[PDB]
């Protein structure tokens, strides 16, 4: 009913001077791809359209950060954008965003790397993020909670079967979500500042995500 | 409101 | 090595006009009690003193929010402070902090209530929060990560044994942590504003927690 | 730096 194979298929289907400008341009492009990803997650497109909107508006930044982070696992001290460009921490630091960039590396990329988080696992974590029953305005929170439950049930089964010798693996994956939440919130604060101050071109879809609410 | 997202999600 | 019984004992050992003023006064008082709690968590006092400081400075707000939230489980649409005072959502709304108060109720208290989160579970979640290996400046992150691992291992065992008919319970508990992280961050923003604007007396220990870094 | 916390944690 929530087959990890479909979740993996979703990940696979979507696979590809100022670093802030380059990252923001890439985020705008990846927001289109994000919508196509979400549609491939079982039961998401059967939700009411307004709830699909709520979930993507609530989760886009965590979903995109998870994706580039896992893509960056083999990169030394940097990230790999979907555009193929590598951004090193030195460049982020020299642009005034070293602190948040270092959190990304230390709390997400290195940890994904250290445990060899696989694409099924990444896919499931993202699906958990997508199905966030705390998102405000949801027509039926319980339905989304139920979908989240089916995803983590499937993830645990996957982990226990694929990595039986690591009984804490499942918990380890779920315990990267508070870091992801914190990092996503900080990235949003930054984006709102770039918008306010005018220091960075912000493309239309990214801009829409920054619109009220 | 959120016109790009709605359009992409429709179909 | 990380007995849930010791964790429960820690919880039990510590059990007790402007709602913002009343909440801040209570938070200041509970920060003293927090230190005494942390000392009762196995292996915490054996950490280097500087790391104990880092962990408590990084986690105090999430730890205090978890505590009042679980204390408030039987309260209708409000919270119960350690001072014994009940604060209703109507009062929070009329003080300009209704939004964050409602997140607390909807994302934490009601959810703790709905699943009947017990004190051992609360205690373990708080111990996970306390042992946050992502805290910056830690002399030995790996050691703290190891302690976090022992706590969640013990929690899962506890859950599987106490509630065998709820195989998703463990995941359900861990998946309240991203909400707790988000709510704690927002509460800090509020506190920094109250400090900036001068609208609320802030006592010495709370004030110290708001000091740099 | 963080004088109250250090004092409470000591012993
Ligand atoms: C919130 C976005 C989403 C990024 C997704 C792309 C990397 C898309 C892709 O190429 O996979 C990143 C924001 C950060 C940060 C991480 C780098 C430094 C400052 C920001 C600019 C604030
Ligand atoms: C961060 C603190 C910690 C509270 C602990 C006490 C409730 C202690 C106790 O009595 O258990 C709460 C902060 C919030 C919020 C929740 C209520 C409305 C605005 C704040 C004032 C910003």
């Amino acid at each position: 009913d929530m087959p990890v194979e479909r979740i993996l298929e979703a990940e696979l289907a979507v696979e590809p001077n100022d670093p802030v400008t380059n990252i923001c341009q890439a985020a705008d492009k990846q927001l289109f791809t994000l919508v196509e990803w979400a549609k491939r997650i079982p039961h998401f497109s059967e939700l009411p359209l307004d709830d699909q909107v709520i979930l993507l508006r609530a989760g886009w930044n965590e979903l995109l950060i998870a994706s580039f982070s896992h893509r960056s696992i083999a990169v030394k001290d940097g990230i790999l954008l979907a555009t193929g460009l590598h951004v090193h921490r030195n460049s982020a630091h020299s642009a005034g965003v070293g602190a948040i960039f270092d959190r990304v590396l230390t709390e997400l990329v290195s940890k994904m790397r250290d445990m060899q988080m696989d694409k099924t696992e990444l896919g499931c974590l993202r699906a958990i993020v997508l199905f966030n029953p705390d998102s405000k305005g949801l027509s039926n929170p319980a339905e989304v909670e139920a979908l989240r439950e089916k995803v983590y049930a499937s993830l645990e089964a996957y982990c226990k079967h694929k990595y039986p010798e690591q009984p804490g693996r499942f918990a380890k994956l779920l315990l990267r979500l508070p870091a992801l939440r914190s990092i996503g919130l900080k990235c949003l604060e930054h984006l709102f500042f770039f918008k306010l101050i005018g220091d960075t071109p912000i493309d239309t879809f990214l801009m829409e995500m920054l619109e009220a609410p | 409101k959120h016109k790009i997202l709605h359009r992409l999600l429709q179909d």
